[PDB]
């Protein structure tokens, strides 16, 4: 929800290269890597 | 995750695991089967050795004798399935150096 | 982490200033560059004990101590009296036990002369 | 703080096994699961009171918090809970090794059916330093027949026959081996003790020889509890550990696993959760074992509760191993550690690897041997970590400013200060390019010179997987040379092969010189 | 305290006896002998960790002197002599009963009153065995030279000839099985080859002779014709001063069983006849039959045709022993009236508990072998009635005499409502005084189509009740020293002086509370020792 | 002012290969031991010398070189009766907060060997004296009886690492200018 | 079971196929941790390719410790082997 | 090499090499693990298919030897700085 | 937590209060003796 460097509140799930990371558009620090899908 | 529609990642099986060890190569076998696949950082107690969480042992509640190591995640969950039925895999450790 | 010998030997307080000053010397010009954490403690040792001496050669430090330990076996208190209230015998009364009833000669005035010598 | 921290790196010299006690379960447990129903009808989002997917037993979703260690789903390592049975039952794993150590002891005073100078010769074949598992388990075959070929014990002389199964999973003691000498006291007591019930309801005369004494899990626990410590060494177990008694080989307490093992998977076919089969077995245990403890206290019939304690014996022997259902069959613990790629082949021996890709092949003569040709749409997905150094610094500043759209660029960046990673399609790049502390790692794209494995999917022999250099070409298929298709026995008629790219610096060097 | 209550057998009793009043270094070695059986010093050091090889021998001589272990040597043809060391179960029971022998000298030596060795005869038992072994020169060479010790030395032949001061030997410090073998092999080498007929009887020809050796060689310590010196000067009779002697457990244990059984009299009669029975009881204690029965310990108890003879001749021992069958005439002079002597003894035979029942006319005696099986079942059923409901006293007696009761006759024989019998019987499966017997009336032993039968099974109920008390003795022993670990810094101040006026409160309230523990242990020890008359 | 022969292993990152061997082992032990406490020994200040050095091993996954090395470092352990002329900068109402200025301030020493008329007076003074007073930032004599070392972490300020026991039993105790 | 000097030096003097895949394997990630090279590199990248150049002039500063199966050492400096 | 010709079946491996983590990856898994914890066994892991499950460096091939960095030093500068012991 | 006590729960009688003195000085002899 909140970044560690810019403390933004909006995150954008990027699926452009099949990584599905979670990152903000302010600075570009990923919030969670390696997603855990509900199989 | 298995499946091209499930965003893939391919299976380095058991037929292809034996082909690697026939070369004698003993460092990418460790890299292809826990680093790029299944790495996980377990901190296990030394005496009455079985794993605990962030800084505890929670069976000898002293939180003193702990070694940070790293093993595959699929052996963290074997050591809890095998522990859920009454089998206790006690771990016994040495240090790498001073043969 | 194995402590082989905890109290291996003794070292005098002068080498706590002598070898440490040679560490101050090859430490990029300390104390005069006015115009990490390891150097503050290193600085706080030098100014503490040298002021206690001030407010020198080691060969003259040795001749006074070999006369100071005129004891039979219980000597080791001769090393601690190097900067502990010099030039006084009413502090030497409170240092070592049963010396008010053992040293009743001009020894106790000669240990006054040695402790007033370097002070 | 002013206090030191210092610890050597360590290893694992070996696993060693044991069944833990009936007292170490509550040592490592932290909650208890007394109550039954998983979901409170408060109609909240996480309604779990005490005996359920408890939020301080673990956490089974990404929107919750583990109330013990802390963390949502990546920080929680999983935590154990424990149960408390109403009256004990048998372990379905140790079921064979709780009669093979019951064929050795007496059945009245419960001492091992052996004399004194004989047994000292037996464990003398244990103390010698050369003993292997080939011969350690072999010499225990002789300690067991010698207890079965000996009819009467030493300390009370009472006769002991044979004990075997009763073919649910309960065992009975065939106590009577008479040849013609029926004038034994226990046989005279047996006909004397049994003649009193012939007065009433004498219909039971067709049930004489089939009737025989039982060993229910409340007798055997109070039978194992007085066999001494001094003779443990001859029937398998050792002393000198706390859990070295034979009392801890039948269920009296059972632990509950963490919910990380048995996660509440949300199928989202409904706003209801498809709860897995492993918790609904763990709840049918705690409901049967609840009404027994309240049954004997309040008072219910003895012919009624003896099937509830026989149901719960049959239920705990399904939670472990579902082969003993004796009939859509429920998956258990043992029903997934074995099998074709349940565990140990598809989870531990052979895993699924990151940084891989799988297109078709097509021939190419115009490139050399040891160079596989790679399309560029897969060349800007498969990255490679690349630590900055003074030798390659002037290259890696020119490459981070390309970005992830032109080919020699990067996808991510991790500074030495930073902790997770930084994406590079978001934010300004030239302001991030100039700093580039010399200790950190960029993740460039694949580029021609890298070290790339390659195998056919049916791998016949050790020359089915080989390592290649790369060359980035602008079509959409894996080109390779004609001469290298003979190890892979490929045929270019539509089949496909996968590539692997190692991501250390010491496995990048070892793939060439051993598998080039 | 769940860590204790689960994984601790009688090993938890034997570990903390030596841990209580001895050093820590010996609680680890006798804990290893019980857990492993028997092992020599060459492999004892391999099992323990933290004790040097000669530091074991220094540790092993500590419990050697107090007779807390027992040794054995057996050589090999190829190897040297190997010293196998065992565990002593009777040498440490002395350390258990140790407070009770001091009050057993007083209740048995009642001829004297207002004597100036009351403070000394209480100390001689503390002198004989807290030193370990004992000999006569060790107390006469003390700080006092004469001290009228000719009275004190002649005081002890009064106190040795009454029993339990037998000269020690290799018999008391070796176990019973490792003596029986090499004499059975000596009696087998006593009879050679050159007789082919009935060789199974020839193998038993040593066995008939080794029985006569067995009761002989155990009388060699008991025999009193060589334990004292006839000396014609300055005295009349005195013990031999060159004798190494300790205390004996048996006549204490036989005196305790006799003390155990007079309390059954005070219940089955008033206190007049209870006073009558004490006098004829106490006089037969110095020669009574053996309680522990070293015949039945280890040997041919397996086969019934030998196991019958362990009480066939033993009852004939009890019936045809001259030194206990009293005439019922000399009892009047011992009480401080041959009509009332016979009349107050006539009610003993009339009561259905067979003490002073079977006899010869005119000369009556108390049988043993058919009595103590009735004492053990009488005390046990009252424990059930004491700690849980009196309905269980009704049910446990009901299934006792009515063999193999079912659930319909249990309401014919006894009379309670049906809802209340489930709430009392289900407390007896949990503790094993009843059992289950099943009849499968269908195929493959199905449980809902089956009826259940009950039984007493009069051995399993007494083993569990034995060890239900051997733990509770040791659990109370666990809170003995663990209480002395807190408030220890002033227990050293209470032992460095031989005064804060508010600290003394925190020394008495811990000391009055541990005063309760030794009284609670003695009552439970009276509840436990009844189950040792096997 | 005494040495303590201990053993330790030390790591070297591979960018310290241009610096020779003794200059780097001295550095990577300094930041491990400088201004540090030892469990149950004392406070190592700075490493004195090197006693013996072994040959550098490599963890296979790491790439650095790890040397085990034995050495002694200089550590102060005054005495169980040593005179120390420290200073003070804190006073409270149950003892006296005598802390040596400059080095460490984790010390509380009581006054339990003095006369029968001692309490606290909250008027800049210690107590009323039956006698020139003493205050902060000047040389104050105090000796040492004992010390208590614990190494506990009960996870669930009074720093319990290094605490000395002191007294002022005789005259002249409280200021060095009362004498001389 | 200790250091075995050049007199009792009884293994093959040849850098086997697994040595040069490990020495190059463990030298190369030192170059990616800012370790100093010894050789005259040209304008050149890729710390593996600068590691197998350094093996040609035999300027690796390492030593191979061959363990016999009975718990015995054996040392061989990496200049001493030839390939 | 152990005294008798013995197959590569279930019947052939339980007398050839006994080590419980390796036997779990063969056919009958759990029947080898319960009687392992009964006897309280002890296997030191040095097999190939046992250092895979734990993530440790295999012992054969290029894992057999170990690599050491030279310290290029001798005793000529390892003298102490000891002086003025007691006078 | 457990119910059902044994019935041996009595305030100590002076008939056996002297009996509890003989225990505590017995071990005080042996522990302070040789061993
Ligand atoms: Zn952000
Ligand atoms: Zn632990
Ligand atoms: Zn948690
Ligand atoms: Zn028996």
């Amino acid at each position: 929800p909140v970044c560690k460097n810019c403390h933004g509140t909006e995150f954008e799930r990027d699926l452009s290269n099949a990584n599905n990371d979670l990152v903000c558009k302010a600075c570009g620090v990923v919030s969670e890597d390696n997603p855990i899908v509900s199989e | 995750t298995e499946g091209r529609s499930r965003d893939g990642g391919l299976r380095l099986g058991e037929m292809e695991r034996d082909c690697v060890i026939a070369y004698g190569a003993s460092q990418l076998l460790l890299e292809r089967l826990m680093i790029s696949s299944d790495a996980f950082e377990v901190d296990v107690c030394d005496k009455c050795g079985l794993m605990g969480y962030s800084g505890w042992c929670t069976t000898c509640k002293s939180a003193e004798n702990i070694i940070k190591m790293t093993i595959p995640y699929a052996a963290k969950l074997l050591f809890q399935e095998l522990l859920s039925m009454n089998i206790a895999p006690r771990l016994r450790l040495e240090d790498i150096f001073q043969q | 982490m194995k402590v082989l010998e905890e109290r291996n030997a003794f070292l005098s307080d002068y080498e706590v200033l002598k070898f440490l000053t040679d560490l101050e010397k090859k430490h990029l010009w300390d104390q005069k560059s006015l115009a990490p954490e390891l150097q503050g403690i290193t600085r706080n040792v030098v100014n503490y004990l040298s002021i206690n001496k001030n407010f020198m050669s080691d060969e003259s430090f040795a001749e006074l101590m070999t006369k100071l330990n005129s004891f039979k076996l219980f000597k080791a208190e001769k090393l601690q009296i190097v900067n502990q209230l010099p030039a006084n015998m009413v502090h030497l009364y409170s240092i070592v036990e049963e010396c008010d009833a053992r040293f009743d000669e001009k020894t106790i005035e000669e240990m006054l002369e040695i402790i007033s010598g370097y002070a | 703080k002013e206090v030191v921290v210092s610890e050597t790196p360590k290893r694992i010299k070996g696993l060693e096994f044991s069944a833990l006690s009936a007292a170490d379960i509550v040592a490592q447990s932290e909650v208890e699961v007394s109550t039954r129903d998983l979901f409170d009808l408060e109609k909240d989002r996480a309604p779990k009171a005490n005996g359920a997917l408890d939020p301080k037993m673990g956490v089974s979703s990404s929107s919750l918090e583990c109330a013990t260690c802390h963390g949502n789903l990546a920080s929680c390592h999983g935590h154990f809970g424990h149960l408390k049975l109403a009256l004990p039952v048998f372990h379905i794993g140790y079921f064979k090794a709780t009669i093979q150590i019951l064929q050795g002891i007496c059945k009245n005073c419960s001492a091992i059916l052996l004399s004194e100078t004989d047994k000292r010769q037996f464990l003398h074949e244990l103390r010698r330093p050369g003993v292997d598992n080939l011969r350690r388990m072999g010499i225990l075959k002789k300690i067991l027949d010698q207890c079965k070929k000996q009819r009467r014990c030493l300390h009370c002389g009472a006769l002991n026959g044979v004990v075997k199964k009763a073919a649910a999973l309960k065992i009975i003691h065939d106590t009577f081996r008479w040849v013609g000498k029926k004038s034994a006291p226990e046989k005279d007591i047996w006909v004397g003790e049994w003649k009193e019930v012939l007065a009433h309801n004498p219909e039971l005369e067709r049930y004489v020889k089939r009737c025989m004494d039982d060993l229910n899990p409340l007798k055997t626990l109070n039978l194992f509890k007085q066999i001494k410590s001094a003779d443990c060494e001859l029937l398998g177990i050792d002393a000198t550990v706390p859990s070295g008694r034979p009392e801890t080989y039948i269920w009296r307490y059972l632990p509950a696993p963490p919910v990380c093992i048995r996660p509440s998977v949300m199928m989202q076919d409904s706003p209801a959760s498809n709860e897995d089969d492993l918790t609904v077995k763990l709840t049918e245990i705690v409901w049967t074992s609840s009404l027994i403890k309240a049954g004997l206290d309040k008072g219910i019939s003895i012919n009624n509760m003896m099937e509830h304690w026989d149901y719960l014996q049959l239920t705990v022997a399904m939670y472990i191993n579902s082969d003993s259902v004796n009939p859509k069959p429920i998956r258990g613990f043992c029903q997934r550690l074995k099998g074709k790629q349940g565990r140990f082949r598809g989870n531990l021996s052979g895993k699924r690897v990151d940084f891989s890709g799988r297109t078709v092949i097509s021939p190419d003569p115009n490139l050399s041997i040891d160079e596989v040709a790679v399309p560029d749409r897969v060349a800007k997905v498969l990255t490679y970590p690349e630590k900055v150094t003074r030798y390659n610094r002037h290259k890696l500043q020119e490459l981070i400013v390309n970005g992830p759209n032109v080919h020699p660029g990067a996808n991510y960046l991790l500074k030495r200060n930073e902790d997770a990673r930084r994406n590079l399609r978001y934010g300004d790049r030239m302001k991030l390019a100039k700093n580039l502390q010399i200790g950190d790692v960029v993740e460039r794209h694949l580029e021609d010179g890298d070290v790339v494995l390659f195998n056919r999917q049916p791998s016949l022999h050790r020359l089915s997987i080989l390592s290649h250099y790369a060359k980035i070409r602008p079509w959409r298929t894996f080109r390779l040379n004609e001469c290298v298709c003979t190890p892979y026995n490929a045929d270019f008629d539509g089949d496909e092969m996968n590539l692997h790219v190692p991501q250390t610096e010491e496995a990048r060097a070892e793939a060439i010189n051993l598998m080039g | 305290s769940l860590e204790q209550r689960t994984l601790n057998p009688d090993l938890f009793l034997y570990k903390e006896l030596v841990k209580a009043h001895l050093g820590e270094r010996a609680a680890s070695v006798i804990g290893m002998l019980v857990a492993l059986g028997r092992l020599s010093v060459r492999e004892l050091v391999e099992k323990i960790d933290g004790m040097d090889v000669d530091s074991v021998k220094t540790t092993l001589v500590s419990l050697t002197q107090l007779r807390c272990v027992k040794y054995l040597q057996e050589t090999a043809i190829s190897g040297k002599k190997t010293t196998y060391y065992y565990y002593n179960e009777e040498g440490i029971h002395i350390l258990l009963y140790s407070g009770l022998i001091i009050d057993e000298i007083i209740t048995q030596m009642r001829v004297n009153d207002e004597e100036e060795h009351k403070q000394l005869v209480a100390e001689i038992v503390q002198n004989v065995i807290s030193l370990g072994s004992l000999t006569v020169e060790d107390y006469l060479s003390s700080v006092t030279s004469d001290s009228m010790k000719y009275t004190i030395s002649s005081l002890f032949v009064q106190l040795c000839e009454m029993g339990y001061l037998i000269q020690i030997s290799k018999l008391h410090y070796t176990p019973i099985e490792d003596l029986w073998q090499f004499l059975y092999e000596k009696h087998y080498k006593n009879i050679p080859r050159n007789s082919p007929l009935s060789d199974l009887k020839k193998r038993s020809q040593a066995k008939m002779n080794a029985k006569t050796d067995f009761a002989k060689i155990i009388n060699k310590p008991n025999e009193l014709s060589q334990i004292l010196t006839v000396d014609p000067k300055t005295s009349l009779r005195i013990v031999k001063p060159t004798v190494s002697l300790t205390i004996n457990l048996d006549r204490f244990m036989k005196g305790r069983r006799s003390k155990q059984l007079i309390n059954l009299a005070k219940t089955r009669v008033g206190s007049v006849t209870a006073q009558v029975y004490k006098i004829a009881l106490r006089l037969t204690e110095q020669k009574s039959p053996k309680i522990r029965d070293p015949l039945t310990q280890t040997g041919l108890l397996q086969d019934l045709e030998e196991a019958k003879s362990f009480q066939d001749e033993a009852e004939l021992v009890e019936e045809k022993t001259p030194g206990l069958t009293f005439n019922a005439i000399d009892l009047a002079r011992h009480l401080p009236s041959a009509s009332l002597i016979n009349s107050h003894l006539k009610i003993l035979a009339s009561s259905n508990f067979p003490f002073l029942n079977e006899t010869k006319p005119g000369v009556y005696y108390v049988p043993y072998s058919k009595l103590m099986p009735v004492l053990k079942s009488s005390v046990y059923e009252y424990v059930i009635a004491s700690t849980l409901g009196p309905s269980a006293m009704r049910l446990s007696r009901c299934i006792r005499d009515n063999k193999l009761v079912s659930e319909k006759i249990i309401n014919s024989t006894a009379l309670m409502k049906e809802k209340d019998i489930r709430s009392t019987l289900a407390s007896l499966i949990r503790y094993n005084s009843v059992e289950i017997q099943e009849v499968p009336r269908t195929a493959d032993r199905s449980a809902s189509r089956a009826v259940f039968l009950f039984r007493c099974k009069e051995t399993h109920s007494y083993n569990f009740m034995r060890q239900n008390l051997e733990w509770n003795m040791a659990n109370l022993l666990f809170k003995k020293e663990k209480l002395k670990q807190e408030n220890s810094t002033l227990l050293k101040k209470a032992n460095r002086d031989d005064l804060l006026p508010s600290e003394l409160n925190q020394l008495k309230m811990v000391n009055e509370r541990e005063l309760n523990v030794f009284a609670r242990l003695s009552r439970l020890l009276s509840l436990w020792e009844v189950f040792q008359m096997a | 002012f005494i040495l303590s022969k201990i053993a330790d292993l030390v790591r070297i990152p591979p960018d310290q290969f241009h610096r020779d061997t003794i200059s780097a082992i001295t550095h990577q032990l300094n930041n491990k031991f400088a201004n540090k406490i030892i469990p149950n020994v004392g406070l190592c200040i700075t490493i004195y010398d090197l006693l013996t050095v072994e040959e550098g091993q490599l963890k296979p996954g790491d790439g650095s070189s790890y040397i085990n090395v034995t050495f002694r470092a200089v550590v102060f352990k005054p005495f169980l009766g040593e005179i120390v002329t420290g200073w003070i900068s804190k006073c409270t109402a149950e003892g006296i907060k005598v802390s040596l200025l400059g080095i460490f301030d984790d010390i509380f020493i009581p006054q339990n060997m003095l006369f029968e008329g001692c309490y606290y007076t909250p008027e800049e003074s210690a107590w009323i004296w039956p006698k020139l007073y003493f205050d902060v930032n000047e040389k104050i004599r105090f000796r040492i009886e004992r010390e208590v070392f614990v190494d506990v972490k009960p996870k669930s300020e009074k720093p319990p690492a290094y605490a000395l026991l002191g007294s002022c039993q005789t005259d002249g105790m409280g200021l060095v200018s009362w004498w001389e | 079971e200790k250091a075995i000097p050049k007199d009792q030096r009884a293994t093959t003097p040849y850098m086997t196929k697994y040595e040069r895949a490990r020495i190059l394997g463990t030298r190369a990630l030192q170059i990616s941790m800012n370790a100093p090279v010894f050789v005259d590199l040209e304008g050149e990248t890729d710390p593996l390719r600068i590691a197998m150049k350094e093996l040609a002039e035999k300027k690796i500063p390492l030593v191979i410790r061959r363990y016999l199966p009975d718990g015995s050492f054996e040392d061989w400096s990496v200049e001493e082997l030839i390939v | 090499y152990k005294g008798e010709v013995l197959g590569i079946t279930r019947f052939g491996l339980s007398k050839m090499r006994d080590s419980v983590l390796q036997l779990a990856s063969f056919e009958k898994t759990t029947d080898h693990l319960f009687d392992a914890a009964f006897y309280m066994k002890k296997d030191a892991v040095e097999g190939v298919s046992e250092c895979i499950i734990l993530g440790q460096t295999m012992s054969i091939g290029t894992g057999s030897f170990k690599v050491v960095k030279g310290t290029n030093i001798s005793e000529k500068d390892l003298v102490p700085k000891r002086c003025l012991f007691e006078s | 937590f457990p119910s059902i006590p044994l019935p041996i729960n009595g305030p100590i009688t002076n008939k056996e209060r002297s009996l509890a003195v003989k225990y505590i000085n017995f071990g005080k002899t042996v522990k302070d003796g040789p061993f």
